[PDB]
């Protein structure tokens, strides 16, 4: 039986893909290791990669809201990481582990934000010290300020041995780094081994449960060709989100239009025109706009198969798209000053 | 929590300037209350009550201040929120003690920064008119 | 002992070619994994790299020649597929197989063009309906179309599980893809089933006897430090047909000179002044002109070693190359403008 | 546990740094491949990966200085190779070895030129004639010429299987590369035994001694998750010279400023609108010139965390910069026109 094969239904995503998937593991998880073949209940249609696309964006989606609190976002460094918080989702964090494991093996990219201590921790290798400065960095230039202070910190700071970890309504719980923490004073000669209990609580310790789950997983579907085969995390990051690759040339082949516009059309001819002398951080906006990202796929932005599609006549509203197939919806404007106005303000605005 | 003993209790540490409070809860001191009297500008004699917030991961973490008392200022807005850059990180540090964090905005007070105001509103109204604005604020603070 | 040392004569490449490579494997089969020393039989030289590169182009050049019938083309998308037709050729498909292994080993790039499911099946994947998409378009199209009927099958079509497969006179010869095809009608409730051994036969049962071979002889080379440790099969086809690395700058230090040009010469600086202008696609044309192809091998174009030599003084005739040493024969016209006119009108030929 | 950990004092580090390292290996070698944070004995701070650059290009700096003759340098080529003659180095080869793996786990590129034959080497095979090419261009064309020549060897030329090796004041060392040499004469039979044979010797016996150092080290931190599972020895140049990826879009996001400079400053935006436009020979040289290197590590210029800080007010002087922690002290010129010159100038000088 070739593909995977997920029946599942909008509006119950996460559930039935849950309920799904975990059967499908009991009984011969190399399954889970088939081209992924996606359908929602009720939808005729042939999944050829866009459905499996929708897929993946809802679940990542859904996952790193708020609303279900499994991830805290960092405005400063637009990341996510764990949150220790998150009660009874086991099933939830081995959901987005197992989905990130098949975006590698269908050659889908996804649009996660993670500092690069989750790529560590899926290896096995621990969270430290440095690992801190992109996952918490307020909480890093505490410590670091701790470690290079010149006066006294044992009477300067006067912190101990224990910390705190609270939730929502400002409501403190203690937990001891150490036995007595209460009591053990940090002081200079001591320092460093605080930094180093804390680092440890937080970043592995604390978020234990829904890691383990998480790597559980993305291991489910991960084992025999590993992460080993590897050096550094980077790789990870780089099979999840693709690289940074900005062809163009190629990524018009390989381009299918329809609506009536065709390889020949003064729009489309006047198009290539405009987006070949964009400036990358336009040509990254353009792909962030009609893709869901602004990175490339293995095999560089010709395996994106975009569709260029003639949405009504000349008008004053901007183009728009469906990324979960590369999609560009291109009004008939009247002028390539137009085209190029009009396209801007768009990929630009949102 | 721990470290919030020995500088609260230094409060009879002779009496400093511009601040009366105490915890408006009264349990676990991670939310203080207060008043800060202004000297000089507008704000003259109409004190302010004000409520700091440091979380539970204090001192690695800066505490963040809220208005209860009104106030016509550029530097904060209607909902309370302060903008002292001694704390709103990027700068906080560790050692910093409560002592400075009051006190640096009492002269955020006494003198606004209307650099990055939380409010071009007042700001214009307050550089382009010391006069507009001591008097519409004096008779703000008169009142409220 | 240095080299893996291979003799032929032109004129009886593959034959000859076969024979010892085979000899080779029997005795010694790690042997193949060493650097390959070509030597054309009647030809004093030493085989820098160039006779080992002649020798990959005329092998891939005479296999994918219809004369031979070992491999179908299709305008369409430029690619070759087995032809299931290929009578007593074992020995041959054996070969080609052994040749990818070879080229990769010996970071020469080749102009080779499969549908990414050659790459799949030698990782050992059974082709499946999705694949059809790039290696049988139209039956794709037909099968899809099929699939995503909203009417009624067997009511509104006369199709059964009996397939064809006609000669090239129009000869079909009829293949049943389950016990008594011709009974059972196709239904909108067994369709599927009929997609998925419709695909199956195709990709894998009707070229079974044809790639079995041409597997058999990649693996000969390939025997360990296995595909496998590479996720996807486009890790495969990069190795044998070259990133699109495009630096140049890079491709123009390591490039020497020879006819009495040097690094510093009018026609040279005019020559570089004018080649990094080039529009990607032009550069490319450059590659695919004096290299033997437009990609980049392991390493980036700084690793191509192209070699500019003076071909007589100021002409109306175009440029040429020597592809299998990367050599550009750069006749020293008397302008820059007629540099840039002739060098396009040479790549751009042909 | 994830941590390293080096304590070394300047002026002693490569001493310091074998003691250490070595004790390391015997105790569990795993650790070898894990979070590097080195420490100068006496110096306060915290080792956030700039601390760890320093030590790796003072290592590098001092073993490839001519005066600790352990590299011998070609003014031709601008690569380095093993010195025959370094006497009682064992040590110092073990070293290199171990921080060039080092510099792999760390993603940090290092300053390094050697010909293509020491990753094969470090790859298990033995280098060849072919691979004299680069590292020893000469006397490979004279041994070309001898395969080459068409009159007749032996009665022309005056050699035997007797070749000299000699020390910098002429004093030539008699070496037979095999049995009696001084009798047995190059004939035209006999000459591609010669040449393999002066190859052998050289590339491998020749460097026995410290080459066998070498490899011991790098091995130490290499072995298990070997070099193998790479086909060409590029792979291992491209994990320790870095890619040629040229984002800079990237580069400027994850750049810090300091001195009071910021993502908001005249004197900042004027110059990534200079740098933007910089013609890519040029962005390698700021690199080069801001960074230890041209090129970019696994995940590309973003992961350099370049910071520019302010250098003093307006003045005539260039900008400077502290490689090891990619810093760009930039005085804060009054105009955009005296920014890109005095810019130009440092990056272009040296």
């Amino acid at each position: 039986n070739p593909y995977l094969r997920l029946k599942v239904r909008r509006d119950h995503i996460i559930d039935d893909a849950l309920v799904r998937l975990e059967m499908i593991a009991m009984e011969n998880p190399a399954d889970l290791k088939k081209q992924l073949y996606v359908e929602f209940e009720g939808e005729q249609g042939v999944d050829e990669g866009g459905v499996s696309k929708e897929f993946f964006q809802l679940v990542v989606e859904e996952i790193f809201n708020p609303d279900i609190g499994m991830f805290t976002y960092d405005e400063s460094t637009k990341l996510f990481w764990f949150n220790p918080s998150s009660f009874e989702t086991e099933g939830q964090f081995t959901l987005i582990g197992i989905v990130l494991g098949l975006a590698i093996y269908n050659n889908c990219i996804l649009d996660v934000h993670f500092p690069m201590v989750v790529y560590r921790k899926l290896m096995g290798k621990k969270g430290t010290f440095r690992d801190l400065g992109d996952s918490h960095p307020v909480l890093y230039q505490s410590l670091k300020d701790l470690l290079e202070y010149e006066g006294n910190v044992e009477d300067d700071m006067m912190i101990t041995f224990q910390i705190s970890q609270t939730d929502l309504f400002g409501n403190p719980m203690m937990y001891d780094l150490k036995e007595n923490g209460d009591k053990i004073p940090i002081t200079n000669e001591n320092r460093k081994e605080f930094v180093n209990l804390y680092s440890d609580y937080i970043l592995n310790k604390s978020v234990e449960k829904q890691f383990k789950a998480f790597r559980r997983g993305f291991h489910m579907v991960t084992n025999e060709s590993p992460l080993k085969y590897l050096f550094r995390p980077e790789e990870i990051e780089l099979l999840i989100c693709g690289s940074r690759n900005l062809d163009f040339q190629a990524l018009e082949e390989t381009t299918e239009y329809d609506g009536g516009y065709t390889r020949d059309s003064v729009l489309i001819r006047e198009f290539w025109e405009i987006v070949h002398s964009f400036t990358d951080e336009q040509k990254r906006l353009f792909l962030q706009f009609t893709t869901g990202t602004d990175r490339a796929p293995v095999g560089g932005l010709g395996k994106l198969k975009m569709i260029i599609a003639k949405n009504g006549p000349d008008t004053e509203r901007l183009p728009t798209s469906h990324t979960c197939f590369n999609v560009l919806l291109l009004p008939e404007y009247s002028s390539k000053e137009k085209l190029k106005e009009r396209l801007l303000k768009a990929i630009t605005y949102a | 929590s721990r470290r919030l003993m020995k500088e609260l209790e230094e409060i009879r540490k002779c009496g400093m300037k511009n601040f009366r409070n105490i915890q408006v809860d009264e349990a676990n001191l991670l939310t203080w209350q207060g008043l800060i009297v202004p000297d000089n500008p507008p704000y003259d004699k109409g004190a302010f009550r004000i409520e700091i917030n440091f979380p539970a991961e204090y001192p690695f973490k800066p505490p963040k201040i809220t208005f209860k008392t009104k106030i016509y200022h550029p530097n904060i807005d209607e909902k309370g929120q302060v903008c002292l850059p001694v704390i709103s990180a990027e700068n906080w540090k560790p050692a910093t003690k409560t002592d400075q964090v009051i006190q640096s905005l009492i002269a955020l007070v006494n003198d606004p920064q209307p650099e990055h105001p939380l409010r071009a509103d007042l700001a214009e109204e307050y550089s382009k008119d010391r006069k507009k604005f001591c008097k519409n604020a004096e008779e703000f603070t008169k009142k409220y």
